[PDB]
């Protein structure tokens, strides 16, 4: 069995190993790596997303692991095109964070596994400094890469 | 440096990191006072500072060195703002330091980044000080019979 804490704490560490009876569980359960359950209720965090926090060396196969539970359930398209909710973050998904973070490889494997290349992060991080603040680039992964010199 | 380091960490007689002098100074205290705020002697003396507390939170964890009064009731940081001593002033109240044991050395942390973008998180001693002194109150009076101050 998983709850939404036990997978958050092993994608923390770079686990692949307490999920290996991730899969097979959400296959009796019929659950779905994308339930309600599966993400933070006021922010709509997912462990894609958390595993996108929790890069080490920018690498984490707990993400390769992820993608590939969810293509065996099919959650596979709204799992990695899955939004933030919160004023703060809001509509950043695990593109922009790899595009923020710089990292080709991962930007690369997002966009095979399909995510969404026009979807715009405008939460209150997104726009002009409240001072919250900061920063704009508005919005959309294509701007961010620019706007970020890369 | 390494003379601090051996007289420190030697078998046979390890100094006392917190011994006061006549005047109350410890090392911390000394160094505050040896500052003549030219560049080069504020990178000396504000990275011997570092050093010293490295070796402090290594050896000794339970000690808060930073915390000790000179005979005057000055901490380190309070006797540089009395004397000018601006570029360790702004050392000792800038220094934030990510180690094992890191956390209760620093004086600020920066809690969160956006691609573009910074936050910097300042303690605050000098603003919290109400009791003996704050940074601010010290250089708040200010007399200022002096261009530095």
């Amino acid at each position: 069995l998983y709850d939404r804490r036990s997978i958050f704490d092993a994608v923390a560490q770079s686990n692949c190993q307490e999920l290996e009876s991730l899969l097979p569980f959400l296959q009796r359960s019929k659950k779905r790596l994308t339930d309600s359950e599966f993400k933070d209720p006021e922010t709509g965090k997912t462990c894609l997303l958390k595993a996108m926090l929790n890069l080490h060396n920018g690498q984490n196969d707990t993400i390769a692991l992820l993608l590939d539970v969810a293509r065996k359930t099919d959650s596979l398209k709204q799992f990695v095109n899955a939004s933030y909710t919160d004023s703060y973050y809001k509509g950043q998904t695990a593109l922009h964070i790899a595009i923020e973070r710089r990292n080709m490889t991962l930007v690369t494997l997002l966009v095979e596994n399909g995510a969404d290349v026009q979807a715009a992060a405008n939460g209150d991080f997104f726009k002009k400094t409240k001072g919250r603040p900061g920063f704009y680039f508005g919005e959309l992964p294509l701007s961010l890469a620019a706007c970020t010199n890369q | 440096l390494a003379i601090v380091k051996f007289l420190l960490q030697n078998s046979w007689q390890p100094a006392d990191i917190s011994a006061r002098d006549s005047v109350g100074n410890t090392v911390l205290h000394a160094l505050v006072e040896v500052a003549d705020n030219t560049v080069d002697n504020t990178k000396f003396v504000t990275s011997m500072y570092n050093e010293i507390l490295i070796l402090g939170a290594k050896l000794h964890p339970t000690l808060k060195l930073e915390e000790i009064t000179n005979r005057k009731g000055l901490t380190p940081l309070a006797l540089a703002a009395s004397s000018g001593k601006i570029g360790v002033l702004a050392y000792i109240l800038q220094r934030e330091i990510h180690e094992p044991e890191c956390r209760h050395l620093s004086r600020k942390f920066t809690e969160w980044a956006y691609g573009p973008v910074h936050s910097s998180l300042y303690d605050l001693s000098c603003i919290d000080t109400c009791e003996k002194n704050s940074v601010l109150e010290v250089i708040a009076y200010s007399s200022s019979e002096t261009p530095n101050r």
